[PDB]
């Protein structure tokens, strides 16, 4: 994976460039937002379970999805689905701390679209589950962090569609 | 004669004859295989305005129109 | 006589009068040693002089990228054209190239040959462009490339057969099918042949040839790998008689690329019952 | 989307050519013209509410029968979808004003117009009359080159519908 | 980075970051501007550090620039200092990342094999990096020189 | 194709709204700086050949392997293809610069380009570098031209750079 | 094994490269032939 | 009773191992459904590339006869 | 012949379409810019010849072997045909200035340039150096947007020759 | 790659046809001609070193000014890249001799020549003069049909550059 500090180094290494003024400006733009990323992660982590619960309640359950014939019918599959939800939340929190989406590609999106096609897992319904968790997250983390958390949920959801 | 079987409507049945003389446009030397700039096309009535439009669009000069079917 | 903040000042003991590091900066000089080596010339360093005719590591040998993709006879394709007052062998060579290109390397049997158009093309009453239009409106083209495929496969096959290149964007397909529904297949075939791309390139006597493997003016850079997907080998063809008769290629997931935002956020969650009290 | 900028770029690209003085002169026109265009845009934007209600009503006043029962100017849903539709037109007019060309109108209202109107039994006459009315009132919200711009695009819609 | 190393632990246990993990990211990022200054100073004096490193190296072991030496000649020497320039660059990367991930993948995993193949004395080479540290440590004020020095001593550490 | 206004319009429409006073003034500012923009596009057009040539000379100065047999800018045919691609990319960067939006560059030039080069065996890192050199020289020209009124073009120089940097990133 | 436990279909799965050696080993670990002979008679601590 | 049939490419990036290893890195293997969530994570945490997946065995429907 | 006017008309015609506000905005650019263009034109027009004799000589001063016997800058006829040729270029530059586009340059000098120069053993370098010199002196005959225009077209010729 | 063999095969293939007596007669020409061709090839091959140094120098002797400072025949790198380039030409001449056609010349030197030379400010005149000189000296290394072959290909390059 890579993060904003690391990406700047590998992007320059392949050109064999010392870090120069443009590089140093990018890294500053990361460091200067760093404390806010940490606070936001502590809110998400400590509200993890409630975010999933409120996101499922707005976007998944009370529906045909949870009824016989639906993909989150059976305690087995309901458990698998909210298990997935926890992955998304947790990794988006990593991406937002790192200030780089590369981890969402390497460890979450790669092959996932076809995995879901192969099992029958409804993609559009999963995206709504992602964009509902974003909605909840953006309330909990506040002005400071709302836009920055949000983008990696949006990265996740356009990665499936 | 012409291209032969046309569309089945009566307005496709009428074919006309156009003798042209295409001119070198501008902007560019043609070094490919060139043809003598006279020629003639037989066009059905249903098509005719695109064909005359692209003929006069490329600096061409329509020399004669002839009623060959009708 | 000015500002406080000259406070950047080094604090060592300064050198004595003959130290070895007063004439240090002049000691880097004008010889052939470690200080002679030009610093910025370190990156462009070679072998022990390897002079100028050592081959590059990983040699390629021109027309091997064509040989790797197998597009050697096609990139660039040779230009076949009906000269005025041609003989019989010239016309047979032109007819063979027409049947190879327009009918997409599928084979015509001896019963399927459009014979009575050729008596005229040998007369000279029609040109090669009119002959291509007459073939593409006939049942030979219609049964193979239109009669068993969807509109996307048919529109992209028109671009390969008539124009020799791949579809450039989604707007080329959404324009052509609107014309098909509005005006039928006969105006649809004429839309390719009366286009500016045909009239500029192929003219009136040049058999359509493959152009999608070189660069053409006003192209999208997705036009090449789409043409690689459309190509399918030198001994390949756009035949239907296989197990999947004309499944689509270059799917409109290719033509529009990334997506950004939306999933329909629908409610199969449920709502209803009402009692009152006690809370 | 057709603007002066996209048009000159399209024409350069299609000849495999850098933008030259011909194309940059063209662009200057579009930029010089932005002030009048954008004044029209701001006036049409803030008056939108009333321009729409004015034109909606005028469709019923010119076609009285539309508002009788069994007709297409009757009931909340028809009258609602009408206001919306005129609002769509004014919206794209402002967009065309701001964009420096007819693109927004061409892509979002003109392409497909007749097929849609014909399937849904919507007469262009209403829409022309909505626009003729909007044109009457915009006579006193603007003047000079902002009015000419507003007019250019209103008239463009009326010709699209005839 | 510290992030890359640590998040990896989060994802591998299928969880959000710990208070501890969050704290170290915070302390780390607070130490950013200083680390950036340490890299700047050294980037700014790179040519001096390399050459003075190169003199310090060939005194402590010259034989390499002699008839049967790996670096004998003008263009066999143009490559040895270039390698010293490479490692100083990686040291600036490491200092701004706060760990070796980048330094390691780029220039130690596969090296020793690499140097060995070419038949360069590996200890000759670590002198040279250790020599570069000295020239560079001297173009920095006492606080920044130490911060830089950790990354020089890391490379010296890895190459052996 | 999009330009900076068209982009605004598409985002507004997705809200179902007339342009925000926010967006209006952002576009009023683009009109404000448009003479400078025209000079910036003109700087590139007026030196296109030298920008490509100078980038080229320097690319092969650095990477002498490309002009050896076995190398991807050898023989004349391949060098002409490489010179042609340098021109094509500089061309779409200038279009983006007139437009105030990268889309023409991304849609007509960058989309699929990397995969083309890999299929061909064209070393993408070398192509990325050729783009970095064009950027240096192009901006050079944007900043130091013939009797243009003195002022600050750094905003436009940045924006031009991001178009060069998009292309580089997309290709490497 | 005197043509015992073995792997009917297990051998064809491992060869054919349908299954990889790690996988085959994992199948072998959870099987009756294994449970009996190594877990059939032992408290919970030496079997681990 | 459900077996996926994945395909991956994992490239060693921490050691330069010296003998063999071709099949270690580019291989096709049906892996049972119970374990495929971990095998995929393991491929991903090694910088692997998951090229293909399939259902292979099970019906892609469910509820009875799946979790056996 | 490429001008802003011909370009917009060409684009309308090719879509079977009346000129609309997009195209008329473009035309206004060309008309608004005529004053600067035509001032450049008048200045370049009256201060003319000497530019040719200056550039001709400079070709020989930069390529001395040129004015030596057996060479192509020697004898009345070569030196005469040179002045003429630079005069052709300046003439078409003024035409392009007046016309509002590169058309005159494209049609009368660019189309065919290399084939001709190659058959007749004429090096572009001379012509670039003639034009570079003309560009130096035009720095003090004009300023502001007339100079930018003059420059645009001189540079256009230099790129045509590289 | 154009040879007599590839040409006749191409012509057969494109008519969907087996090679016939017409095509085999053609091939016999190419095979009968190999002896003279390959003698030219061997002579050009072993004299390469001096043919190249002879032609390189002649470029400077005919264009004296090239070797002055600030010029393109000055410094080790220009003079090195020149020798190399003439060496490329002689190399492809020998290849064309051995191959039985112009293919190697067409594919590796002719395709793209002018674009490259124009971007890099390389005058064909030098290269023609290099080749004219090589042609002078090859007059006494060969004779009869080997000389005619050598000439055929040298002249082919000179026409490619005019
Ligand atoms: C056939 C396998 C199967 C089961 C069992 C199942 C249960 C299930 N119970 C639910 C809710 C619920 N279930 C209960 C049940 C209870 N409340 C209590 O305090 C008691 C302990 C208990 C009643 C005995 C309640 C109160 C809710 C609403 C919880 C909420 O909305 O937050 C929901 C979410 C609502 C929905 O979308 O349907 C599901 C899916 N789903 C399944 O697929
Ligand atoms: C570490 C990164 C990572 C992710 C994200 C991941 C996803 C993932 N989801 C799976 C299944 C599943 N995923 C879901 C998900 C849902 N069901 C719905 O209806 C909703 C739309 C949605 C929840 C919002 C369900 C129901 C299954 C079970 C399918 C089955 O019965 O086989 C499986 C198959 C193996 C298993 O069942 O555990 C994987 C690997 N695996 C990973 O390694
Ligand atoms: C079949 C082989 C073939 C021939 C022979 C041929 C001749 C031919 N010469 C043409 C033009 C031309 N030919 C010339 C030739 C001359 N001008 C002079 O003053 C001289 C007396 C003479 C040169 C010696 C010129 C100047 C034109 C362009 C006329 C114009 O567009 O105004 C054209 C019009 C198309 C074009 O301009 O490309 C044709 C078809 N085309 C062919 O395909
Ligand atoms: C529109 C439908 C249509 C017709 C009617 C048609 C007639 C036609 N007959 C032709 C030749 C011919 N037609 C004949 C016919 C005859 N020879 C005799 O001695 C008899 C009197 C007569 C048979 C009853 C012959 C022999 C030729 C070949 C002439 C030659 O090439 O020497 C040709 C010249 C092209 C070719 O040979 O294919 C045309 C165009 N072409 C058409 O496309
Ligand atoms: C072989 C016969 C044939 C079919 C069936 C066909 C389907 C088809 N529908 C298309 C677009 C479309 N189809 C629709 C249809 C709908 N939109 C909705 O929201 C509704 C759910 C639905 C109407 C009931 C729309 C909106 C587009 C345009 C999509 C776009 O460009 O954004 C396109 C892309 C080309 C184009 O836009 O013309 C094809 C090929 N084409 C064919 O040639
Ligand atoms: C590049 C040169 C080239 C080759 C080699 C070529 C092969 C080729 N063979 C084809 C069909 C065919 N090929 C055969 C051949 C056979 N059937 C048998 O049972 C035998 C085992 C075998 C004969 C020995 C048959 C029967 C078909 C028709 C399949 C069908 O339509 O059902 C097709 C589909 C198009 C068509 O039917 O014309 C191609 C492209 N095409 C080419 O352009
Ligand atoms: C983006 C640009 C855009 C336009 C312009 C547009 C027009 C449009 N008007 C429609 C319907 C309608 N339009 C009207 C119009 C009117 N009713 C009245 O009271 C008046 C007579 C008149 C207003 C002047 C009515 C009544 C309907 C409902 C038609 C139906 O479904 O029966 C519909 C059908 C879908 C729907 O029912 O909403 C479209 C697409 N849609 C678009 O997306
Ligand atoms: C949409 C606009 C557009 C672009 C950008 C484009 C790129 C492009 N570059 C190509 C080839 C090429 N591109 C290069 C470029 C280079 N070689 C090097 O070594 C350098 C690193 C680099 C120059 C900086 C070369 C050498 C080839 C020929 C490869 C071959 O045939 O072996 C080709 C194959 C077709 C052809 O050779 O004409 C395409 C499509 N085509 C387009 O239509
Ligand atoms: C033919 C198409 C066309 C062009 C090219 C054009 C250029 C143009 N550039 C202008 C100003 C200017 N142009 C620049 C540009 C620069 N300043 C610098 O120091 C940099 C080196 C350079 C950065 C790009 C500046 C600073 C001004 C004055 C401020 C302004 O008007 O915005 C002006 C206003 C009049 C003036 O002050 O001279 C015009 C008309 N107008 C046109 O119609
Ligand atoms: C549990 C379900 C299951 C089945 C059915 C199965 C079949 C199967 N048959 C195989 C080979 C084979 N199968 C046969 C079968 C036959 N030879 C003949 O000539 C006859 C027509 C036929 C017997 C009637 C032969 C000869 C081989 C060996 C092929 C070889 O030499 O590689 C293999 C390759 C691995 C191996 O050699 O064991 C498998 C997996 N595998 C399974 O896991
Ligand atoms: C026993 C038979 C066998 C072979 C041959 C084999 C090759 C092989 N080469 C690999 C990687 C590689 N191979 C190379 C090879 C080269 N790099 C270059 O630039 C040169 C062109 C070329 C050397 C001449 C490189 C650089 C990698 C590392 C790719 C990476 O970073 O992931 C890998 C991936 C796993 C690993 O990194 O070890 C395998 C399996 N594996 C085998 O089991
Ligand atoms: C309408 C636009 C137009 C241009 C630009 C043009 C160029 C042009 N220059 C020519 C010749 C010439 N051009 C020159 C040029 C020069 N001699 C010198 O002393 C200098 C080195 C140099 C000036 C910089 C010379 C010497 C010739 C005579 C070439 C010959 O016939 O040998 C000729 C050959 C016909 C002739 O001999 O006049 C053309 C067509 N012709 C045109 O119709
Ligand atoms: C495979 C066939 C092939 C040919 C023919 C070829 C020509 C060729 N000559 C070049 C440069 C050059 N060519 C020369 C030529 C000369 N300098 C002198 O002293 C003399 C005047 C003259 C020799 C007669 C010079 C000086 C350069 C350097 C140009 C530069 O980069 O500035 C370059 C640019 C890349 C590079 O700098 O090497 C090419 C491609 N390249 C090829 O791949």
């Amino acid at each position: 994976m890579q993060d904003a500090i690391t990406a700047v180094i590998n992007n320059y290494d392949v050109q064999g460039k010392y870090l120069d003024g443009a590089a140093l400006d990018k890294l500053k733009a990361y460091f200067t937002t760093g404390a806010v990323r940490v606070r936001a992660a502590a809110v998400i982590s400590s509200n993890a379970t409630t975010i999933i619960k409120e996101a499922a309640a707005k976007a998944l359950i009370y529906s045909d999805l949870t009824r016989p014939g639906g993909n989150m019918y059976t305690t087995r599959r309901y458990a698998a689905c909210i298990r997935d939800m926890d992955y998304f939340l947790r990794y988006a929190t990593y991406a937002m701390l790192a200030g780089d989406p590369s981890i969402l590609d390497e460890r979450v999106l790669n092959g996932l679209k076809e995995t879901y096609n192969s099992l029958g897992v409804p993609i559009a319904a999963t995206v709504g589950g992602i964009q509902a968790m974003k909605e909840v997250v953006g309330g909990l983390v506040g002005p400071d962090a709302a836009k920055e958390a949000s983008i990696y949920f949006d990265y996740l959801s356009s990665g499936l569609s | 004669m012409y291209n032969n079987v046309t569309a089945n409507t009566e307005w496709g049945r009428k074919v006309f004859k156009i003798t042209v003389a295409q001119f070198p446009d501008a902007d560019g030397l043609d070094t490919d295989n060139l043809s003598q700039s006279n020629y003639f096309v037989t066009v059905p009535l249903a098509r005719l305005l695109p064909e005359m439009q692209l003929i006069k669009n490329k600096g061409g000069k329509v020399l004669s129109v002839e009623p060959v079917v009708s | 006589r000015k500002v406080i903040d000259s406070i950047k000042i080094e604090d060592p003991v300064k050198p004595g009068d003959f130290a070895n590091f007063l004439d240090m900066a002049r000691g880097i000089e004008s010889r052939t040693g470690v200080w002679s080596i030009s610093y910025e010339s370190l990156r462009t360093l070679g072998p022990p002089e390897g002079g100028m005719l050592r081959p590059a590591v990983g040699g390629t040998a021109e027309a091997a990228a064509q040989k790797q993709l197998g597009i050697t006879a096609v990139a660039p394709a040779s230009v076949v054209e009906l000269r005025p007052n041609a003989s019989e062998e010239d016309l047979q060579g032109v007819l063979r190239a027409v049947y190879r290109q327009v009918l997409g390397n599928t084979y015509v049997m001896e019963s399927e040959r459009p014979t009575q158009a050729e008596s005229l093309l040998r007369n000279g009453s029609i040109s090669v462009r009119e002959f291509v239009r007459r073939i593409a409106k006939s049942d030979l083209y219609k049964e193979r490339f239109f009669n068993k495929a969807s509109n996307n496969r048919f529109i992209e096959l028109n671009f390969k057969h008539l124009l020799g290149r791949a579809p450039y964007n989604h707007g080329e397909i959404q324009e052509h099918f609107g014309l098909y529904h509005k005006a039928g297949y006969d105006v649809e075939i004429d839309s390719y042949i009366d286009s500016d791309e045909y009239i500029e390139t192929f003219g009136e006597n040049i058999v359509p040839y493959f152009r999608g493997f070189k660069y053409q003016t006003n192209q999208s850079a997705g036009g090449f790998p789409r043409m690689v997907k459309l190509w399918g080998g030198d001994a390949g063809s756009d035949t239907d008689r296989g197990k999947n008769g004309q499944r689509t290629l270059v799917t409109t997931k290719d033509l529009i690329g990334p997506t950004k935002i939306f999933v329909p956020f629908v409610a199969p969650g449920r709502d209803a019952d009402m009692v009152s009290g006690d809370y | 989307m057709k603007t002066v900028i996209t048009e000159v770029i399209a024409s350069a690209d299609s000849q495999g050519r850098f933008l030259n003085n011909t194309e940059l002169q063209a662009a200057n026109g579009r930029f010089q013209r932005a002030t009048a265009s954008m004044e029209a845009a701001r006036a049409l934007t803030s008056n939108a509410d009333s321009l729409v209600k004015g034109a909606v009503q005028e469709v019923y006043n010119k076609f009285p029968y539309l508002t009788q029962p069994g007709q297409m100017g009757y009931g909340d849903t028809n009258q609602a979808k009408c206001a919306r539709d005129i609002s769509h037109y004014l919206r794209f007019i402002t967009y065309s004003l701001v964009a420096g060309g007819t693109g927004p109108l061409d892509d979002y209202i003109v392409a497909g117009l007749r097929e849609v109107n014909r399937t849904f039994n919507l007469s262009p006459s209403w829409y022309i009359e909505a626009l003729k009315h909007i044109k009457g009132k915009v006579g006193s919200q603007l003047s000079g080159q902002p009015l000419t711009e507003a007019n250019a695009y209103i008239d463009y819609c009326i010709n699209a519908l005839s | 980075s510290v992030l890359t190393k640590a998040i990896v632990n989060a994802d591998a246990e299928a969880r959000y970051l710990s208070p501890g993990e969050l704290d170290r990211i915070k302390s780390f990022v607070a130490s950013g501007e200083r680390r950036l200054r340490i890299a700047q100073t050294l980037t700014e004096a790179r040519e001096r550090i390399v050459k003075q490193a190169g003199d310090q190296l060939f005194q402590i072991r010259p034989d390499v620039v002699s008839p049967g030496g790996n670096a004998y000649g003008e263009k066999m020497t143009a490559l040895c200092l270039r390698d010293l320039d490479y490692y100083l660059r990686l040291v600036t990367y490491g200092i701004v990342a706060g760990d070796v991930t980048p330094i390691e993948e780029i220039g130690i995993i596969g090296v020793k094999e690499m140097y060995n193949s070419l038949q360069t004395p590996i200890p000759a080479v670590a002198e040279g990096v250790r020599a570069m540290k000295n020239v560079a440590t001297s173009l920095l004020s006492g606080d920044d020189a130490a911060e830089a020095g950790f990354y020089f001593d890391y490379l010296v550490g890895a190459m052996q | 194709m999009q330009d900076a206004f068209t982009k605004a319009i598409v985002a507004a429409d997705l809200r179902g709204s007339f342009l925000s006073e926010q967006e209006l003034n952002q576009l009023t500012n683009l009109v404000k700086e448009s003479n400078k923009r025209l000079d910036a596009v003109n700087a590139i057009t007026g030196n296109a050949a030298e920008i490509i040539s100078d980038a080229a000379h320097k690319l092969f100065a650095e990477q002498t392997d490309l002009i050896r047999p076995g190398g991807n800018a050898y023989p004349n045919r391949r060098m002409a293809a490489c010179l042609r691609d340098m021109e094509i990319i500089l061309r779409y960067v200038s279009y983006a610069l007139l437009a105030g939006d990268a889309s023409v560059l991304e849609d007509r030039c960058l989309n699929g380009l990397k995969e083309t080069y890999v299929a061909l065996g064209t070393p993408t890192r070398s192509v990325a570098r050729a783009v970095q050199l064009m950027k240096e020289t192009a901006i050079g020209y944007v900043n130091s031209p013939s009797g243009v009124t003195r002022g600050d073009c750094s905003a436009l120089v940045n924006e031009a750079a991001t178009y060069f940097d998009k292309a580089a990133a997309s290709i490497a | 094994p005197p043509s015992y436990l073995r792997l009917s279909e297990a051998e064809s799965k491992l060869k054919n490269n349908e299954i990889s050696v790690r996988e085959f080993v994992r199948r072998l670990g959870r099987s009756e032939n294994y449970r009996k002979r190594f877990f059939e008679p032992y408290s919970s601590p030496k079997v681990v | 009773s459900r077996y996926f049939k994945v395909t991956a490419c994992i490239p060693s990036l921490k050691r330069v191992r010296t003998g063999r290893e071709l099949q270690n890195t580019f291989f096709t293997k049906l892996v049972p459904y119970e374990n495929w969530f971990t095998e995929q994570q393991r491929i991903q945490k090694a910088g692997g590339k998951v090229l293909s997946v399939k259902l292979f065995t099970g019906v892609q429907g469910a509820n009875t006869g799946v979790g056996a």
